[PDB]
């Protein structure tokens, strides 16, 4: 008989501990694995695939239309859309990125925001996208917007433009859940010159917008998502 | 002078040419291949009809109009009646296959509109009734007709609400599945190569569909002034590397 | 040290440290180079 | 590892930021393709986002309850909770369910922890000490009819006996019939016109039966069982869109009617911040 | 004194765990082993010995007669017997194979079904045995039957015919207990030409039928058999 | 047609033994080419020699 | 590691991995070859 002493914590059950256990089914042989395409190893692998952002959130019931950012022909100087960058809330929240970020407490890294244009091929347009780093207000006019991170996008044969929100930060991690101290800025978009439709054409054209994370990205300290809950256990 | 843009796919006794492609997607970066022995379980030698089943079948055409919500086809169902592919299907106990899907929609440089073409492995549909109402067989086996998401709820059928992918997930995130867009201004076809994806090496072709192909208008169709307000969309699909096993009497399936 | 005979009884696995998003982010048939035109 | 390299002004014919999303790719664009950057290192590995880590902590998967009371004159033990029984499943409770359904097929060993606590809602002199016996009743094996049937002999069926207030823990290998468990299944068990659709037909795992071994004391004692499940040795294939609407049933994808808009409406314009 | 911590599960009794225990009889010497023919090591060794199937189940109390499949002289085209292949139930259930399969939850593998003919030596017959893989109905006529796994048996000097039901399956394991998804097919038998008795002879002749497992076979995940139960403990 | 128009046609060859196809479904099950009208103005379909007998009469 | 002195006190035995059905499936005195006639 070897002398032992038990410490504080004996008998506790910590849902996060990782130890060995007896197998209830001694000697059982599991089914062989066969090959299946698509294996995922890290959630970091999947948040780099871009998905659509319901940017046009202004509706009243969920609709395919809140994915469409409208553009008006012949407007000059004006603003196309605006949003803050709380990736865990608001427009971002239902996107795959938003949806995964919510399983973690802290995030750090660059984001990739792209816009794909869908107007007739014989039209043309020049837009400016601007990222405003924390510390200033959402820009109120392009002059204000153009003094921060921006890209003049020229609509052409190449249909999409990929803007990166480079990680601009004092503190090396921000909370996913809306924190002030930890806030990331604003994203706005304005006409640089203006949309022009060809003859025989009319109305609004739309941009689709996507979001995905750069390879830069870090997420840490897992927790429970506000995105799902329940009141009684389900049954069959 | 090769462009990403022009392409030719020859499979069996049938060929497709596109002069306005946008590359092609190969699901999960894997190309269809036959079933290796190391992965095999059933001891039966399989049948590989080759060129008589691995050719291109063009399903009947759809009509995109400003009110369209989107269409959904299931595989191998959509092909249950195409030539010898279909016969083999009803006659063997088990079968396995990959596909090349080519979705076509051309317009002019004055039109606008953008379709999402996506392949969803194991697309289990939801009942519009809620609770634990099931979706009857016939409803998930529309055949070449596919399911028309702008048709009305029916009884025992699935829900046809587009912002929810027919299953409780948001349209916006379908982009995590192999997919390609058809943006009239860019593109006129979409091509996806689908490798066989299952948790068993070979399965039944009639009790289980392993992918749904979905074509969904996202930026509404907008035709030039005084143009007819609609465009046809055509889907052509070719089984590839097909194998059938466990031949016998010929399945009888509901309806 | 495993104290038990069966493999199911061992602790959690150890980090894949695999990580390859290209099956999801770039499943295109003809390779796309960043910087070269998307559609030629 | 560098998180960002140093990059300076650019005036090229080589534009990495113009792409064609119609192709289905997400081109790997970085901050340094469009602004001037400085070197910085990652200092991070992505350890805690590994799927083994993501699915590897215990989650509550089931709460049931049984009571110790005089069975004298009870015509239906099962019905008196003289011994409840559970249809092993991993989707009855939703926190873990949404996590698993981020994948289509999943393969793992399970580690179960079972906590049992007792309650004595009405006047008792004391708290008795009860031993619980949880049996694994896979499909094809006699299922218990009374709380003290021959079944409980469990001569071939793994069973664990632990005390109420304590915890029991053991681990079961991956018992799936195929190579992975289907998180989703767009099929039927056969081509029947009325057979059920879904996976209900596939995760025929069987049930697990709990009972108190003790005979009855003078008062009644409520014992409530909580089953926790931890995946170990995880393997997951084919990512899918996360669950947006609420769940209604074990094993079907169905969402409730007149559900509410899941996308938050702006308080303001598209232009609003 | 070495510091320890006890984990969840301490003190539990798992009937399937395998550990060391003190011997109550320290130093006792067991009787020597002598040699005994017949040692069994695996249940897989014994399920390969064939045993008779009470195929003729149509009686009302157990009788030697339900082991006998009758044959009629001069019938043409017709069907001799039919059964599904739920090895854990129905005809199979009392056979040694059926009886062992019931101690496990899953089975996979090939089955060997043989028929031994017992009619007068001067008679003759040609039968067809057909295996119908899952997915079709039990065949309704030989035409239907002959399109699946089959053997034309010619009754001769060699008295028995061994048909194999080769493992035809998507899923690599099936439950013993009747599952649909997991179902294995049907087995039928029909006259290929017909039984012919010699002169001076009359009546029915019978076939005996056996079942055993091929070396192919796998059984896993042990459990309790529905084949035995009790209401009070026995005594001497 | 004008350069700013577009069209997709299917040409089908039906080997001896069946009737002239009556609808595209019927037509598409034999030798066929989906032609996409583009910059490249012509499409060349080949009627590959499908035959039992190695020569046919002209008449 | 055995902690105890007696052999009865050790854990379960380890798989025979013996397996030879012929004493049960083919106890015939003159050897039968599959494919050759049963009765000559
Ligand atoms: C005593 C005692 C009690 C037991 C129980 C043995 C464990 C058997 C359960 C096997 C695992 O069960 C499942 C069920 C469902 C799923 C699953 N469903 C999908 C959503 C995903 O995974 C996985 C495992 O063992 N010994």
């Amino acid at each position: 008989g070897l002398p032992t002493t038990t410490l504080p914590g004996s008998g506790q059950f910590l849902t996060t501990d990782d130890r060995q256990s007896p197998s209830a089914l001694p000697n059982y042989e599991p089914t062989p694995r066969i090959h299946i395409p698509g294996k995922v190893h890290n959630l970091l692998e999947i948040i780099q695939v871009d998905t659509l952002i319901p940017m046009n959130n202004t509706h009243t019931k969920d609709e395919v239309n809140s994915y469409l950012i409208p553009l008006n022909a012949n407007r000059q100087n004006e603003q196309v859309f605006g949003t803050n960058l709380f990736i865990g809330d608001g427009v971002f929240k239902t996107t795959l990125l938003g949806e995964i970020v919510q399983y973690y407490t802290h995030w750090s890294g660059s984001l990739r925001f792209s816009l794909m244009y869908t107007g007739p091929a014989l039209s043309s347009a020049k837009l400016i996208l601007a990222y405003t780093p924390p510390g200033a207000r959402g820009p109120q006019d392009r002059r204000e917007a153009m003094l921060g991170t921006h890209v003049v996008w020229d609509i052409g044969l190449q249909s999409t433009i990929v803007m990166t929100i480079p990680w601009t930060s004092g503190v090396q991690f921000r909370y996913t859940d809306p924190d002030t101290y930890t806030s990331a800025g604003f994203l706005s978009c304005w006409y640089q010159t203006s949309l022009i439709l060809p003859p025989e054409t009319t109305g609004q054209v739309y941009l689709l917008s996507f979001i995905s994370a750069c390879p830069d990205f870090k997420l840490r300290l897992m927790k429970d998502t506000q995105t799902i809950s329940q009141t009684v256990a389900l049954t069959e | 002078g090769y462009s990403d843009r022009v392409q030719q796919i020859t499979l069996g006794n049938s060929t497709i040419t596109t002069q306005e492609a946008a590359n092609a997607v190969v699901c999960y970066a894997e190309w269809p291949e036959y079933l290796p022995d190391v992965d095999a379980s059933d001891v039966n030698k399989t049948s590989k009809p080759d060129t008589s089943v691995c050719r291109f079948y063009t399903l009947d055409s759809k009509t995109w109009t400003t009110g369209s919500k989107g269409w959904c086809w299931k595989l191998p169902d959509a092909l249950k009646d195409m030539g010898v592919f279909g016969q083999n299907m009803f006659f063997h106990s088990l079968g396995r296959s990959g596909y090349t899907v080519h979705v076509q929609c051309n317009a002019t440089k004055f039109h606008s509109g953008c379709l999402l073409v996506v392949v969803i492995p194991e697309h289990q549909l939801a009942s519009h009734e809620g609770g634990n109402v099931s979706v009857k067989y016939t409803f998930t086996h529309p055949g070449e007709r596919g399911i028309d998401l702008s048709s009305a709820n029916e009884v025992g059928g699935p829900v046809k609400d587009v912002l929810y992918n027919m299953n409780g997930t948001l349209l916006g995130n379908l982009l995590i599945f192999p997919h390609q867009f058809i943006n009239l201004r860019t593109n006129n076809t979409a091509t996806i190569v689908i490798p066989y994806i299952n948790s068993v090496p070979i399965d039944s072709m009639t009790r289980h569909n392993n992918v749904s192909l979905m074509v969904i208008p996202i930026a509404p169709l907008t035709v030039p002034t005084g143009a007819t307000p609609s465009l046809p969309i055509t889907v052509t699909i070719a089984p590839m590397c097909t194998e059938f096993s466990g031949i016998r009497s010929k399945s009888i399936v509901p309806q | 040290i495993n104290y038990y005979k069966d493999a199911a009884s061992t602790s959690s696995a150890g980090q894949s440290l695999s990580m390859d998003p290209s099956k999801f982010t770039e499943p295109v048939k003809d390779l796309m180079l960043k910087g070269a035109p998307a559609l030629n | 590892t560098v998180a960002s390299i140093s990059s300076g002004p650019k005036h090229t014919q080589k534009v990495p930021i113009l792409t064609a999303n119609e192709t289905g790719a997400t081109m790997p664009v970085l901050p340094s393709d469009s602004i001037e950057t400085r070197t910085t290192y990652m200092h991070f590995n992505g350890s805690e986002t590994d799927v083994e880590c993501f699915l590897g902590r215990a989650a509550c998967v089931h709460v049931t309850e049984i009571q110790n009371k005089d069975a004298t004159g009870i015509d239906n033990h099962r019905e008196a909770k003289l011994f409840n029984d559970w249809k092993i499943s991993l989707s009855s409770l939703v926190q873990l369910r949404k996590k698993l359904e981020l994948f289509t097929y999943v393969r793992f060993d399970s580690e179960y922890t079972i906590l049992a606590t007792a309650s004595q809602p009405d006047s008792a002199n004391y708290s008795s000490n009860l031993v619980v016996q949880a049996m694994y009743v896979p499909p094809g094996a006699p299922n218990p009819k009374e709380w003290d049937d021959y079944t409980w002999q469990s001569a071939s069926n793994p069973s664990v006996f632990f005390k109420v207030g304590d915890t029991s823990r053991f681990s079961v290998p991956y018992v799936g019939l195929a190579s992975a468990y289907n998180c989703f299944y767009d099929g039927y068990s056969h081509d029947d016109a009325e057979t059920q659709y879904g996976i209900t037909v596939l995760n025929h795992m069987g049930s697990m039966a709990f009972r108190i071994v003790n005979e009855h004391d003078e008062h009644k004692t409520l014992v409530k069982i909580r089953v926790y499940h931890r995946a170990k040795h995880v393997e997951a294939w084919i990512p899918r869109a996360p669950r947006a609407l609420p769940y209604t049933s074990i094993g079907r994808t169905n969402y409730p009617k007149n559900t509410e808009p899941v996308i938050k409406k702006r308080k303001g314009d598209i232009k609003s911040y």
